[PDB]
């Protein structure tokens, strides 16, 4: 999946 | 000419299978898993669909995983080897101009009936006609037919088209009778429509009951059929799996501190670092685990994606410009606790990621396409900018606006203009989710800067989905995962035929002769040699167009989760097997 701050 | 078939009972694209015809079982499972327990889950979003193959409305993960089953099982332990799951093996001629799966005896649907080559030609049909990723990979599959009482025989358009072998074990095949059937209503059963009725299959749970858009409880099935098969030992051990879904992030993460989901894969640096203030957490009831594991042998780009099929992104000096207005130093730093690595390839963290200058049989493919491919190809290696310092931040600002000068745009008022027309250059960053807001945010604040009006719009899983699979977007936080073993699935990312058809991973539009050529290289690759410098070669040229900007990523899962749940003592190499190898300890404490 996506990886955010 | 055909000779005498040659058997087998697993096939790899790369290197040999490393279990023999007749292994007992995988060897990082426990193969005295109990069967027994509930496992609480979350997934995010929501659900209106159990139809696992149409790619139309929002369907639960856990229908295709637990309730139906593929011709053959993918070790978690190597990199590409599959076992046969329901087919018992493979045959295929030296040419790869066909493949026949022989089907297991003892195959049987939820209802008692037997998993035939009807069921197989009905399910491949069904998935070219109803998924357009499973339309994309086996456009080189003609068709499937019955050739025998448990044969069934697929046959290719072209010869040496190694993986299909390999990559048509990875559909799930679904009851002909059922789908042909009628419900209890007395209505004719529909493929090409969504359903909310609970859908059967071969596979080791059932759908036991359900609400629909919020929850699914997936029960075990004594009586599945594969329960001691070799991939199966070990493995399928809580007796029941509840599926909860939520909207709200904050909120599922609510339901985990409570103890009401019992695993959760953290995605955001910040909260991996800040949100575990709670009692469970410092006396052992919750674990926490940094695992490498399922992102071995697997490349990635997670970027921010334009969408080339609106005119305000058709020029590369714009999508260039809007990389020299990103600074990830800024980001990494004050808000992702210095935990991320800029991603500067398609294929980012395996060995077919492109770097350098092109050399040896890489530099021959691309100089046989020299006249269609970016001249930078050739001369310059591909780099991100980076942001050092204040002054570095405000000069690579100078240089996206002399990039948007060259495109003819310019600054008027502070706004960045066309420079013929006078309309302001502005677009939308789609986000399906307010989680990605943050990490966002800092990109709109830089591009505002040098005049440009970009907004967050966030929507939804399910109106996100929606204009996805329409292209309804400017640009969006997107992600594309790439094996070791490129092929078939490649014109889905960036193929010329992939732009104007629905439902496409073609986000940015991408449509290129010789990248076009680069795929059909990469799926018709004679040896790994060949495979490896093609894919390197791809992977430099889609990075001379600035297609993307790239963003960042780690080389980690966050996971954590309550210390009910076992798991194997060691996982297997390439992943977590989770939650099929894990199991209830409550249950082992009898
Ligand atoms: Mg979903
Ligand atoms: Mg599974």
């Amino acid at each position: 999946g996506s990886d955010v701050a | 000419m055909e000779e005498q078939p040659v058997w087998h009972h697993a096939t790899s694209s790369i290197g040999e299978p490393k279990y023999k015809d007749g292994f007992a079982r995988f060897d990082y499972v426990n193969p005295d898993a109990p069967k027994g327990g509930e496992l609480r889950l979350s997934e995010s979003g929501t659900f209106d669909s159990f139809n696992p193959i149409l790619a139309k409305g929002e369907v639960a993960t856990g229908v295709s995983s637990l309730v139906f089953e593929t011709l053959l099982k993918s070790a978690e332990d190597e990199i590409t080897t599959s076992y046969g799951l329901l087919a018992e093996g493979i045959s295929y001629p030296d040419d790869i101009s066909s493949a026949t799966f022989r089907l297991r005896a003892e195959a049987k649907w939820a209802d008692g009936k037997p998993v035939t080559p009807e069921d197989v030609v009905f399910s491949f049909d069904m998935v070219k006609e109803h998924n357009p990723l499973f339309s994309n990979y086996y456009r080189h599959v003609i068709s499937a037919e019955k050739t025998g009482e448990r044969d069934v025989t697929f046959r290719f358009d072209e010869k040496n088209n190694h993986e299909l072998p390999n990559i048509l074990g990875q559909f799930p095949i679904l009851p002909k009778h059922w789908w042909e059937g009628q419900d209890a209503k007395g209505s004719k059963r529909d493929i090409s429509r969504t359903t909310l009725e609970p859908v059967m299959g071969s596979g080791p749970y059932k759908i036991a009951s359900f609400q629909a858009g919020g929850s699914i409880r997936f029960e075990l099935r004594d009586d599945y059929w594969g329960k001691d098969l070799n991939v199966n030992v070990g493995r399928y051990n809580f007796r029941t799996i509840n599926y909860a879904f939520f909207s709200d992030r904050s909120v599922q993460f609510e339901a985990f501190r409570a103890g009401n989901v019992d695993f959760y894969q953290d995605n955001s640096a910040s909260h991996w670092a800040t949100a575990y203030d709670f009692p469970a957490m410092k006396d052992g009831r919750v674990i926490r685990e940094e695992i490498e594991n399922p992102l071995r042998a697997t490349g990635i780009m997670q970027a921010f994606v334009p969408n080339m099929r609106r005119e305000k992104f058709k020029d590369q000096r714009v999508r260039q410009a809007l990389n020299y207005a990103f600074d990830f130093e800024d980001l990494n730093r004050s808000l992702a606790h210095n935990a991320f690595q800029r991603v500067d390839s398609y294929f980012w963290g395996t060995e077919l990621a492109s770097s350098g200058l092109p050399e040896g049989r890489e530099k021959e493919i691309l100089e046989e396409l020299k006249d269609k491919v970016p001249a930078a190809v050739f001369t310059t290696p591909y780099k991100n900018p980076v942001n050092g310092d204040p002054q570095k931040v405000r000069d690579n600002l100078r240089k996206a606006l002399a990039l948007f000068k060259e495109a003819g745009y310019e600054l008027k008022g502070s706004r960045l203009v066309n420079a013929k027309t006078g309309e302001p250059f502005s677009f939308e960053i789609l986000l399906s989710n307010p989680t990605f807001e943050r990490t966002v945010t800092p990109f709109v604040n830089s591009v505002r800067k040098i005049g440009i009006d970009a907004r967050i719009r966030t929507v939804d899983d399910s109106q996100y989905t929606n204009r996805v699979r329409s292209y309804d977007y400017d640009m969006i936080y997107g992600i594309w995962a790439q094996t070791l073993v490129p092929g078939n699935e490649q014109s889905d990312y960036w193929g010329s035929a992939s732009v104007n058809q629905p439902g496409s991973r073609n986000y940015a539009g991408i449509a290129d002769p010789a990248i076009d050529e680069l795929i059909r290289r990469i799926v018709f690759a004679p040896n790994r040699e060949e495979l490896v410098a093609t894919t390197r070669a791809l992977d430099r040229v889609l990075l001379a167009h600035h297609y993307v900007v790239p963003l960042f990523y780690s080389k980690a899962l966050r996971v954590a989760y309550w210390n009910h749940l076992a798991r194997p003592k060691e996982l297997p190499y390439y992943g977590m097997d989770f939650p099929d190898a894990w199991w209830s300890k409550n249950t082992a404490a009898k």
